RNA sequence: AGAAUAAGCACCGGCUAACUUCGUGCCAGCAGCCGCGGUAAUACGAAGGGUGCAAGCGUUAAUCGGAAUUACUGGGCGUAAAGCGCGCGUAGGUGGUUCAGCAAGUUGGAUGUGAAAUCCCCGGGCUCAACCUGGGAACUGCAUCCAAAACUACUGAGCUA
RNA sequence: AGUUGGUGGGGUAAAGGCCUACCAAGGCGACGAUCCGUAACUGGUCUGAGAGGAUGAUCAGUCACACUGGAACUGAGACAC
């Protein structure tokens, strides 16, 4: 399934950014982002540990836009890995094909480049792929099929992911899209408001 | 080579063939002590010249009756 | 199951209304569905005032 | 140092010719993450002041801990009254496994890495009483070389 | 005790008991209903809450909750029942299916109404 | 009715460094000699002497160090009830390797440092840390 | 008699084979004597096509070991690399 | 070719993430445990809103866990359950202290075996995953040889606590 | 009470109370015989930090059965799906 809905609830909810669109306009003039969603939205309620750690989760999944049974088995994965499960998970949540082609500027949000990757418009290793969970691995070169290279989406999502931030982990040719997944990005690639923590003391009960 | 057995005699009322008791040290699975057993086995003395008390020692051979596939060799501990 | 509750409510107005019944039960089987149908049809106009036949 | 925590918060009560008075209890622990760690006790007829009150207890009477870099030297196991207390040390990428007051304990001390479990009664406050005690009587190397020279010890 | 004494006689496991003797080991099962009434709760709840008799194809004869807000089982008709016991009435172990063979379902339940075999309104 | 000596020697050990004295004097035997060579070699006593005439008693020192004693946990492991073994792998590491535990080896009595090193296994005897 | 004959594993229309050294009246995917390589009708990438041992192939035909049809061709066309 | 053909289920008093109005009035009902309902019910029934999951969601049945609640690892018996009313003694368990020997226990090594699959590690193929598959590790065990002699066992001779 | 052992003989593809005739009075058992109830066994599977606990679907090895109770024939091999 996929969470298809208003996507910005859901940053009301958690209280932060959680980039659900496309950063054009701006985030505090479209939503009021201070109150929770619903009728006892002036409300604050302090709440416990476990609703700490519940919300640190949902935060991540909602950032990566990934379900329950998905993100039980990207922990798996991570625990069974050697060093240090916590930033496991985020290593292996960062190099998701929809994930790496939002990274590379092709599309606006997580739900477009989810968009372009599984109606078939993009190739990994000059064949097609769309999947959006395929693990890209350190060197592949993420392109745009020829005859999808003239959408006016990838335009507008170059043009404003110009000015978002260096990923520096990624490096894209901009005049024919094409890109380059040099390693996945380290703990102190990301930002640094994410307690892993509170997630590993969740599952770890 | 040949392995063998050796015990004392328990028994010895028997035709040709004597009753012998081999002592084994079993450490206890779970508890861990180590407790004794005993095993009972019917040897074959040619000549009856083993009697209770005697510390002796025995190897396996083919079936000689039933309940009898051990035949003695050597007699080490004469009994008093 | 509607058919069944239906018939309850009218079956219990009327027997509350009169009294009580002596009622005497009958599992029956056939061998083809006519002859079911026209036994259970048939073995309905037997009873009486006081007693009555149900096929249960 | 400066962390708070809010072990326990309790309404206990006393009766006199009337009724009932009702008195709020507080238990926190304090410390600043890296080595000094302590805990508090405050009683009041309000929450606010019992919870103030244990601040301030738990400001004084600090201990100094030894730690392993975020991480126990050596498993521990001790008790205090009925409660019961096993720690020992785990490795980096580990959390803190630890349940109740013990977690507000280990993580305000500095620990990481913990691993820890309780037996017996799980009374918070005796769990803590426990905690401290384990943690106080923590030697580390460079201290258990009393007898001779260091690194010929281990 | 002692390593000799546990050596001797090891340590004994005691057995757990079913609370749901009857449907030995099955989810649910089915059963004719003999009698329907309703009882009266325990002493710090007062109701009548509707029960019904039924004789299971097990051999056994036990009493089973009939839940919901209205139902219409009488005599003679075949029920599922499944586990689960009513604190509030003594000797009620065991819960009827509402809409699984004679039962029917709660009629204008529309929130939760799985646990009562109501279909989706549209 | 004395069982077993060696707990004899360690319970009057612990004991007088609960009662804080300096000497203890035991009847003594070719296996407390032994380990209380290697406690001292290790450190955890002052020192020990034996007497002659048939009845020869050992007296063992103890050293204190601050105002708490050195031996802070002593225990026997293998009582005469268990009989416990152990192989190279399976030493125990008392405190993370902090203390020691005596282990007899066919190489004699020694620590379990020692027998690491050596490859051999044995006889676990007592822990001390 | 004792026989060399493939072994079928692998999935729905993804055969691999065991090359098996079986007494003739067993089961084609019960209990055998020794396995002395394998075959693969897909490969592709890095997986080789077939492997065997040349060893102990030739002891056990030594032996008096008779190939299947399939297991004779393939042992001649590895012979012949 | 066209947005066209495709979202439901449980829960919202505490444990345990998520709250208010309207009906009813110890009724009707709810309930895993505490417990709710007697005229302002965040607990019954609806409606708005929200929280978890999601082609599934809940309930029932069953196993282990949490339960250190059969405690070998790892519990207890003055008053919470728990020292036989008190001796003597059989099997059994245990054994003060020195030499010397043996080698059953004990320790170390070598050899053989411990089917394949399964679990685990590093790889390779299906667009990914599930799945398939190569090599390795493991199978904590058993048997036979060689070696050692601190401890226990056994054998011989002593000493007096 | 063929029960336990010895001897002569028979029988089997083969050792053997497997059977038979004499001789002796032995054999097993609180380290649980006999009896009662229950149950195919294993690799393995599920839980558990481990030790343990529960359990033998699919897959593989072994065993037993073929409406019920017996018996043999043919055959290298059956007491014969
Ligand atoms: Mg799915
Ligand atoms: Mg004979
Ligand atoms: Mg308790
Ligand atoms: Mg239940
Ligand atoms: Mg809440
Ligand atoms: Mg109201
Ligand atoms: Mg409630
Ligand atoms: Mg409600
Ligand atoms: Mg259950
Ligand atoms: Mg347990
Ligand atoms: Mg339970
Ligand atoms: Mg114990
Ligand atoms: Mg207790
Ligand atoms: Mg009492
Ligand atoms: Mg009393
Ligand atoms: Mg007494
Ligand atoms: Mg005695
Ligand atoms: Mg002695
Ligand atoms: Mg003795
Ligand atoms: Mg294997
Ligand atoms: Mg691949
Ligand atoms: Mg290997
Ligand atoms: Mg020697
Ligand atoms: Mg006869
Ligand atoms: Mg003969
Ligand atoms: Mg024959
Ligand atoms: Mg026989
Ligand atoms: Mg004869
Ligand atoms: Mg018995
Ligand atoms: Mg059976
Ligand atoms: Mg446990
Ligand atoms: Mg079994
Ligand atoms: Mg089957
Ligand atoms: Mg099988
Ligand atoms: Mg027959
Ligand atoms: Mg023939
Ligand atoms: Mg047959
Ligand atoms: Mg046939």
């Amino acid at each position: 399934a996929r969470y298809i809905g208003p996507k910005c609830k859901l940053s009301r909810r958690e209280g932060t950014d959680l980039f659900l669109k496309s950063g054009a306009r701006a985030l505090d003039s479209k939503c009021k982002a201070e109150n929770v969603p619903g009728q006892h939205g002036q409300r604050r309620g302090r709440l416990s540990d476990y609703g700490l750690q519940l919300r640190e989760k949902q935060k991540v999944r909602r950032i990566y836009g990934v379900l329950e049974r998905q993100f039980r088995g990207y922990y798996q994965e991570a625990s069974r890995r050697k060093g240090s499960t916590g930033e496991n998970l985020l290593q292996l949540l960062e190099c998701r094909l929809d994930n790496v082609v939002y990274r590379m500027g092709f599309g606006s949000t997580r739900s477009e480049s989810r968009q372009l990757v599984s109606h078939k418009a993009i190739t990994v290793n000059g064949q097609t792929v769309n999947i959006p969970s395929y693990q890209v691995k350190a060197g592949d070169v993420v392109a745009v099929r020829e005859k999808s290279k003239n959408q006016l989406r990838i335009a507008q999502a170059l043009e404003l992911c110009g000015q978002r931030g260096r990923v520096e982990w990624v490096e894209v040719d901009l005049d024919k899209k094409a890109g380059t997944f040099k390693s996945a990005p380290a703990r102190s690639d990301l930002s640094a408001d994410i307690n892993e923590n509170l997630i590993v003391e969740l599952y770890s009960k | 080579t040949v392995r063998t057995l050796t015990g004392r005699v328990v028994s010895d009322k028997m035709d040709k063939t004597v009753t012998v008791l081999i002592e084994r040290r079993v450490k206890h699975p779970i508890y861990g002590k180590y407790v004794k057993r005993s095993t009972k086995l019917h040897a074959h003395d040619e000549s009856n010249q083993c009697r209770i008390g005697d510390l002796v020692t025995i190897r396996e051979t083919r079936p000689l009756a039933k309940t009898k596939a051990w035949t003695l060799v050597d007699i080490v501990e004469r009994a008093v | 199951l509607a058919r069944a509750h239906a018939g309850k409510l009218e079956n219990i107005f009327e027997n509350m209304g009169q009294e009580e019944k002596k009622t005497l039960n009958i599992v029956l089987k056939a061998d083809v569905r006519g002859s079911l149908e026209a036994l259970q049809g048939s073995l309905s106009g037997l009873g009486n005032d006081e007693v009555q036949v149900r096929v249960v | 140092g400066y962390i708070e925590k809010l072990v326990q918060v309790n309404r206990v009560a006393k009766t006199v010719k009337g009724g009932r008075i009702f008195a709020f209890t507080a238990l926190t622990v304090v410390g600043d993450g890296k080595g000094r760690v302590g805990f508090g006790r405050g009683k009041a007829r309000e929450v606010p002041a019992a919870i103030q009150k244990a601040m301030e207890a738990a400001r004084r009477n600090m201990i100094q801990v030894d730690l392993n870099g975020t991480t126990l030297q050596y498993p521990t196991k001790s008790a205090h009254g009925a409660s019961k207390v096993y720690m020992q040390p785990a490795s980096e990428g580990t959390g803190i496994i630890a349940g109740g007051a013990m977690r507000a304990v280990l993580e305000v001390a500095g620990v990481q890495n913990v691993l820890a479990k309780c037996y017996g009664s799980t009374n918070p406050v005796n769990v803590v009483y426990a905690t401290f005690k384990g943690l106080k009587n923590m030697q580390a190397p460079e201290a258990v070389a009393a007898k001779r020279g260091k690194s010929v010890e281990e | 005790a002692t390593i000799n004494q546990l050596v001797r006689k090891p340590r004994k496991r005691m057995v757990d008991k079913s609370d749901v003797p009857a449907l030995q080991n099955c989810p649910q099962r089915r059963g004719v209903c003999t009698r329907v009434y309703t009882t009266t709760p325990k002493k710090p709840n007062s109701a009548l809450r509707k029960v019904c008799r039924v004789r299971l194809t097990n051999g056994f004869e036990v009493s089973s909750y009939i839940g919901g807000e209205g139902h219409n089982l009488q005599e003679h008709s075949v029920v599922l029942i499944r586990g689960g016991r009513v604190k509030d009435l003594p000797g009620v172990r065991y819960h009827t299916v509402r809409g699984s063979l004679d039962t029917s379902g709660v009629k204008d339940r529309k929130q939760g109404r799985s646990k009562y075999g109501a279909k989706r309104p549209k | 009715s004395m069982q077993d000596p060696l707990a004899d020697m360690l319970t009057r050990i612990r004991n007088a460094q609960m009662a804080e004295k300096t000497v203890v004097s035991m009847p003594s035997s070719k296996l407390k000699a032994a380990v209380a060579k290697v406690l001292k070699d290790e450190g955890y006593i002052a020192d020990f002497q034996i007497s002659s005439e048939v009845k020869p008693q050992l007296s063992i020192e103890l050293k204190y160090f601050e105002g708490k004693p050195v031996i802070e946990e002593v225990k026997r492991i293998s009582r005469p009830g268990l009989r416990q073994y152990k192989s190279v792998e399976q030493l125990p590491k008392v405190r993370g390797g902090l203390g020691v535990s005596i282990v007899s080896t066919n190489k004699g009595v020694m620590t379990d440092r020692a027998a690491r090193a050596a490859g051999v296994g044995g006889e676990v005897l007592c822990t001390v840390f | 008699m004792v026989t060399i004959r493939l072994a079928r594993g692998g999935s729905k229309k993804r055969p691999f084979y065991h090359l098996t050294v079986t007494n003739s009246r067993n089961a084609r995917d019960g209990r055998f004597v020794e396995r002395i390589g394998f075959f693969n009708p897909v490969a592709t990438g890095g997986e080789v096509r077939l492997s065997v041992d040349q060893e102990r192939a030739t002891y056990w035909l030594g032996q008096g070991a008779q190939p299947s049809e399939r297991v004779a061709q393939l042992l001649k066309d590895a012979a012949k690399a």
